[PDB]
């Protein structure tokens, strides 16, 4: 499992550039942003749902732990 | 004439290793946390060394010996806050290396898969024990229910008890003997980690996608080298704020007193990093049965690779699975906050719920909705 | 029982660090009322050189206690003026004979306190300060005192920080909260030394960081670059 | 579809390593030693494991420690003598070691030969914090001595001497740092002798003539594996003998009265086995020339393969050459015996001719001998 | 200068697979108890290590509880002074090293301990020495305290004359001779020193007829699987 | 390094027995007893010289050093 022989491919054509000629940073925030806000859209439905979960289940244990621990029945 | 990085025995090793490896040129994140574990690792290697050369594990000097490391040792309060918080972004990095497994379908790398549950159930012993080291209140008494949790065993269960505590009870013995065997296990866990990269070179790294990545294959020392290096510094910049701006945030404050063992403390809780286990521990009212899920919450990874039955490898075009996967994070949060809270009104039911829930997803919701899934899919 | 409340520390922000002055007040509320009865051992005088006192200042407030140290000749405990390494003189011989001293509690060892108790310098603040009369109904044990911030809502403490219980050696007044905060950060401190260079230290670490990682980011996305911009074009025959 | 012993990843290594490794057919008893280092290893790694279950390494309490696990602990004895007499025995089979690769000329194989001298130097130093550990006497006399040797360095001296010392004089910092430093040593040993076999296997191994057996190798297997165990039995026999019949008789009897830092004992003697150094340190009336020359007595194994020019590689057809290494042997139980003596008019000679003469057969005696038989044998 | 070596004794334990004889235990631990406690001590060595070796249980607690031993801070404040029991270590007989210094002369009597170990020659030294007590030879005016005994190094020891004929009775009777008083504390110490004396030559008994049987066959294994090396017989046959 | 690129030979016959007809100690002492001292013949007249000397270098330092503590005239 070493460079040389991992498989066969053909008619594939890679062109590169020089790291010391094309830009470090290209559109990083005229770019960036929109293709963010996708991933967050692609994928916020299918997290946010189990931890909103957790945010209910968690207030509404702590405000009844603190509801039983209080004084009526006497 | 031959380059010796390619002809030298040692370097030879180190090239496939870590040089000339092709490994997939879309790898994440996530898989970072590979190596920054390993760093974690060495760091811990390191700092515990240094630990070690200002420590008496005696039950009349740990303390003493702990507060002449913090107070009267040029720059040892570093060292020593440094070793705690390291171990919870060790184990930080541990949980979230398991889910990225989980998620991406790594555990079809077999061998790589058992080496880590390996792997898991040695570090978490070893931090176990080097909790136990600092002879804190907090220390003291979750050693002694920690271990005589092994009391459930039948027949042969009540042995083993004095065996580990060297005693009667968590003494002298215990804390020598759990010094000596947390200095020796992390160089066990060396070898085991050097035993998974040694398996995991075999088949070569899964990208996101799943699919081989053996027509996309880059090399390691131009590219990953960096990302490695970019991802342990960010690692490094929050065990920094962890050390330096809030030390004891991940901790007890009740393990800053002497150990007594005459005065239970009010609020008993393993680390964080413990916690969701005790929470199935004290979800289960029968002790056997307790202590049976303790090792199955674990355990479970090891039927992970049998338990596969989508067509696809790889989680990212698998919503609904990826759903019940967030469930199941979620889930386990949830543990840890009830295993934080004390056993009371509504949180005895809640962490049964959530034990039930857990094991479900992982041994029936998963395959179900796999098979769903391809059915959903002609496949 | 009730939490502490958060206090607007002066050592309570991210970069701000402890009230010098206010230390040394609150070492003589230490030495003047807590060292009677409390037993402050994992420091020592050494450290109070720099801290909030000089060296000569520290090294006659060491002079001024006896401590017992040493066999002489005759193979007998002699007692000596306290020098610069003693650490600071435990007022009980044994642990069970604060318990006899008193109702039969025992006086934390304030080392830590500050570190150990959940809620550190605001609760014990606001237990010397929190002070109350036991509401209707409730009995206490001849001994005990009532002290809702207190675990368990009854101390064995005497009230100790009543008004003019000292002389501040500046001049500040010694009313009830000002001796009350002197004392508490004075226990933070010897909760950790390092407060103040740890906060050097994350100042450092703070600027030192936010420029390594722009400039290694820099440096991946420039390595990286060279596949971030491949154009893969297929040519089948 | 394939043998697992050639199939396993983690298998190949092994059967490699001692299955189906080609090894010499005439490989002689002086090649057993190799083996009979490893295991003998394992056993300072077992036993001195659970010496570290019960040992508070601080001053006040180390001795107690010791006479504790020795008298109190269910066969601690047994422990402790075994490992003291197994280091005295590993340093016995380490300096037959260098003397096979001496003899038969194994110094040509270089990368193992150099991994070796380092092997050595670490071995050396872990006997020295080992004996430190038990604090009594002789252990913290001859570390004073041996550690203020270190101040005879130009400069750096002083500041050295303090920080190895952790304070102002061996004390609480220094056995502390001493016994962690001896905890993590011997894993290194570990992995620099995994690198041992690693350069080794690559050259086969030299058999006792000489010349090169590739063409007479046998299966490791049903061979050496056997005759291995046979030595190690031999090996276990000496031990044993040692530990269960005079369990003292390698070590003097007043380091069993404790460390006190007010009294010099008559004699300042280190171990048995580090004499042969320590004479020599003796001998150079300066102080940094001492223990320049106390280095480089254990350095010019570096040097060997350098100096060797006779044509044979082997010792085996080389008479007149075998009697000087024959005198070698003799100079260096000499020297050990000198070392053992104080430092009076008979010994301060005989000290000094031992070590001239030493130095004189490595680097002049040998070679120029080695030249002779080569005119001698019309090449 | 010189350095007297001590001649070496037939020990009863002195042979290789040949243990002390406890009845002279028991009675070297009397000597120790009446005369070498008063100024000496055996910190390392409890009463519990006692049982079994030259006592048995109830004379072990009885001898226990003859002395007194300080336990912890009571329910009061202070030290309360209690007997001793099974779980109390030999009684130091001065309260530091500086009151055992002040008291003699200025020297310090070591602890037994490990005096058999520590010192060079073992038990042929301390018996010796013991009976090694003589007027000091002329030309040789050591001071005022100092006794002369020529196998302690320096000629010039600070110890009373310990044993003298008749210095204390033997409880089965045996005769009090300074020579019997000398052989049975240097055994007591000897076994002070190594517990294990028994157990281990035991186990070296065993580890003598085992390896007495692995060794052979192992070799006899070995012999089996590499003859076919050994029986080779290579022929070369060129054309 | 494994078995089959280690060298080249020709014309080279090896017979062989198993150890289960073979006596694993043929002759031990008949033929290993001359064998020993043949060996010990050959190498001790080269073993030998340096520690026999090394016994009397050693000998004669033991009684060197008990002389020069000894008394003296005067
Ligand atoms: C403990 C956790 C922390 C330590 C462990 C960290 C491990 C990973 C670190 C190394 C790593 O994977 O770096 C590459 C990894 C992903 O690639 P990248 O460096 O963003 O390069 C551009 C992407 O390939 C393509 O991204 P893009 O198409 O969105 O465009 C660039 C950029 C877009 O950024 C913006 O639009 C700026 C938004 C503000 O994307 C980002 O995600 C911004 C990252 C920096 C904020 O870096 C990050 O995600 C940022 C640093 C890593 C930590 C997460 C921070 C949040
Ligand atoms: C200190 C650290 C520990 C050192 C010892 C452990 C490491 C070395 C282990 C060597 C080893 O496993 O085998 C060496 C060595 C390998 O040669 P071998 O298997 O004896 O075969 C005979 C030779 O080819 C040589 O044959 P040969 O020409 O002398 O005549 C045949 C045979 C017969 O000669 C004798 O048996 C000598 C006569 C007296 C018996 O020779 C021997 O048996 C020589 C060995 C001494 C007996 O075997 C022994 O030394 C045998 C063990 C000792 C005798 C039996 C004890 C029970
Ligand atoms: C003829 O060559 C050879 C032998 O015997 C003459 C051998 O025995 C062996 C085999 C030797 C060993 C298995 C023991 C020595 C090896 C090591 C110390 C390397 C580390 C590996 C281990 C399994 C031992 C330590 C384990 C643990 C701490 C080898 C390789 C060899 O080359
Ligand atoms: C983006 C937000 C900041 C991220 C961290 C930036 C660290 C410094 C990076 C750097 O050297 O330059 C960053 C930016 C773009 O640099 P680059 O992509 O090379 O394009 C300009 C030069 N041709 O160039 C600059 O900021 C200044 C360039 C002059
Ligand atoms: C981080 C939080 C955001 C997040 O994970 O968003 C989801 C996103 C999805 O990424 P991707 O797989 O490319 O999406 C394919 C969509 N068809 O990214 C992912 O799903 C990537 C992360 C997958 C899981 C990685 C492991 C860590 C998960 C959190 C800790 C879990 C600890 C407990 C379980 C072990
Ligand atoms: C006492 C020390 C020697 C014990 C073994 C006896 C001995 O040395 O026998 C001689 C033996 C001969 O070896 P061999 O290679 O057969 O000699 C051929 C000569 N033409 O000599 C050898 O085999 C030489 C072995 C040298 C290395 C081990 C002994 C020296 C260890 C020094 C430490
Ligand atoms: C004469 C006795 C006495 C005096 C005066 C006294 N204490 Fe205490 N203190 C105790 C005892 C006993 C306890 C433990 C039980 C109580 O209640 C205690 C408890 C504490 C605790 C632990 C509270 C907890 O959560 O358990 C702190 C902190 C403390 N004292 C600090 C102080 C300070 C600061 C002062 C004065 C400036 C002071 N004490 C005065 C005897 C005293
Ligand atoms: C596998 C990596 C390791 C982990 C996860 C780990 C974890 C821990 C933890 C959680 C503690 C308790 C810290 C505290 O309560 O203050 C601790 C203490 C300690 N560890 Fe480790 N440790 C590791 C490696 C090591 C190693 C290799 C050594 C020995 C060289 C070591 C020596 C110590 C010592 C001496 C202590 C006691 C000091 C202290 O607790 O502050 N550790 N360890
Ligand atoms: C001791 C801590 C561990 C270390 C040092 C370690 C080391 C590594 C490293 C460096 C990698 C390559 C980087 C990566 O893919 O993430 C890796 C991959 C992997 N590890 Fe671990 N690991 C550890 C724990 C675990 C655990 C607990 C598991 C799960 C049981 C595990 C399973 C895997 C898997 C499945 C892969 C392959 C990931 C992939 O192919 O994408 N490891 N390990
Ligand atoms: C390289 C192999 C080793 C050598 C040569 C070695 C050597 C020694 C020696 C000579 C002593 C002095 C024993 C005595 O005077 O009674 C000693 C003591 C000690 N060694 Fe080791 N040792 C080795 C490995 C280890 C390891 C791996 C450990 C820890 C796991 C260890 C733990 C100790 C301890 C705790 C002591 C003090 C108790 C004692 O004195 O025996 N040793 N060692
Ligand atoms: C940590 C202790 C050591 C271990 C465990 C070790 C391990 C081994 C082993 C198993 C062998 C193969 C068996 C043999 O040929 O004897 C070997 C060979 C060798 N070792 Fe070591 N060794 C150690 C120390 C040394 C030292 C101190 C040297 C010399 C500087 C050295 C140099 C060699 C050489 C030259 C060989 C090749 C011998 C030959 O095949 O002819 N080793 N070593």
């Amino acid at each position: 499992r070493e460079f040389g022989h991992l498989t066969r491919m053909r008619h594939v054509i890679t062109y590169s550039l020089s790291p010391f000629e094309q830009r470090a940073f290209p559109h990083y925030f005229t770019k960036g942003i929109p293709n963010v806000l996708r991933r967050t859209r692609a994928c916020i439905l299918r997290v946010a749902p189990p931890f909103v979960v957790f945010y209910l289940v968690y207030t509404w244990g702590t405000q009844e732990f603190e509801k039983s621990k209080r004084k009526n029945p006497a | 004439m031959t380059n010796i990085r390619k002809s030298h025995p040692l370097m030879k090793i180190i090239n496939n290793a870590f040089i000339d490896l092709p490994a997939p040129s879309n790898i994440s994140s996530w898989w970072n946390f590979g190596s920054l574990l390993g760093i974690c690792l060495i760091l811990q290697i390191l700092t515990g060394l240094f630990l070690a050369m200002h420590y008496t594990s005696d039950t009349t000097t740990a303390f003493s010996s702990v507060t002449h490391i913090c107070r009267d040792v040029n720059y040892g309060w570093v060292i020593r806050y440094l070793h705690a918080n390291g171990a919870s972004m060790f184990f930080i990095c541990l949980f979230i290396h398991v889910g990225r497994g989980l998620y991406y379908g790594s555990y079809m790398f077999l061998e790589t898969w058992n080496i880590g549950v390996v792997l898991l159930f040695t570090v978490m012993a070893t931090a176990f024990m080097g909790y136990v080291l600092p002879w804190g209140q907090m220390s003291f008494w979750g050693a002694t229910v920690i271990t005589n949790l092994l009391s459930a065993i039948p027949y042969i269960g009540t042995d083993l008890v004095e065996w580990i505590w060297g005693g009667f009870s968590v003494d002298k013995a215990t804390l020598t003997r759990f010094f000596a065997f947390h200095f020796i296990l992390p160089f066990i866990i060396t070898a085991l980690a050097a035993v998974h990269l040694l398996f995991l070179h075999e088949t070569g790294s899964n990208n996101p996608t799943g699919i081989s990545s053996d027509m996309d294959k880059i090399p390691f020392h131009p590219y990953y080298t960096i990302k490695d290096i970019l991802g342990a510094l960010f690692m490094m910049l929050i065990l920094l704020i962890l050390v330096l701006f809030s030390p004891d945030l991940l901790g007890d404050p009740d393990n800053y007193t002497p150990a007594n063992p005459l005065n239970t403390p009010p609020h008993i809780k393993p680390e964080w990093y413990f916690l969701f286990a005790y929470a199935i521990l004290r979800s289960i009212p029968n002790k056997l049965g307790g202590v049976l899920a303790l090792v199955a919450s674990i355990l479970i990874l090891i039927l992970m690779p049998m338990l596969h039955t989508s067509k696809q490898r790889s989680m990212m075009f698998r919503p609904l699975s990826q759903c019940l996967f967030w469930m199941l994070v979620a889930d386990l949060i949830t543990l840890t906050w009830i295993g934080g809270q004390p056993v009371e009104h509504p949180f005895i039911i809640i962490g049964q719920l959530a034990s039930i829930l857990y094991f479900l997803i992982i041994l029936v919701l998963m395959p179900i909705t796999s098979i769903i899934e391809n059915n959903l899919l002609k496949w | 029982e009730l939490h502490a409340p958060s206090y607007p520390w002066s050592h309570r922000g991210l970069l701000s660090s402890l009230d010098h002055t206010s230390i040394r007040r609150g070492f003589q509320v230490y030495k003047q009322v807590c060292s009677s009865c409390h037993s402050m051992d994992y420091v020592a005088y050494r450290h109070l050189v720099g801290v909030c006192y000089t060296e000569e200042e520290a090294k006659a407030l060491a002079e001024e206690v006896e401590v017992q140290d040493g066999p002489n000749e005759d193979g007998e405990m002699f007692m000596r003026p306290g020098k610069l390494s003693d650490y600071f003189p435990k007022p009980y011989p044994n642990p069970e004979a604060a318990r006899a001293a008193n109702n039969g509690a025992l006086p934390p060892d304030l080392s830590y306190i500050v570190r150990a108790r959940h809620g550190g310098e605001d609760y014990v603040f606001s237990l010397l300060t929190g002070y109350c009369e036991p509401p209707t109904g409730v009995s206490l044990r001849e001994g005990l005192y009532f002290n809702p911030y207190f675990p368990g809502q009854a101390i064995a403490m005497a009230p100790p920080i009543y008004n003019e219980v000292l002389e501040f050696d500046d001049g500040t007044p010694a009313t009830m909260s000002q001796v009350a905060k002197d004392v508490c950060t004075f226990l933070r401190w010897a909760s950790e030394p390092e407060h103040d260079h740890r906060k050097r230290m994350g100042l450092k670490m703070l600027m030192m960081m936010g420029l390594l990682l722009p400039l290694v980011y820099a440096m991946k996305r420039h390595k990286w670059s060279v596949l971030k911009s491949r154009k893969l074009a297929y040519r089948p025959p």
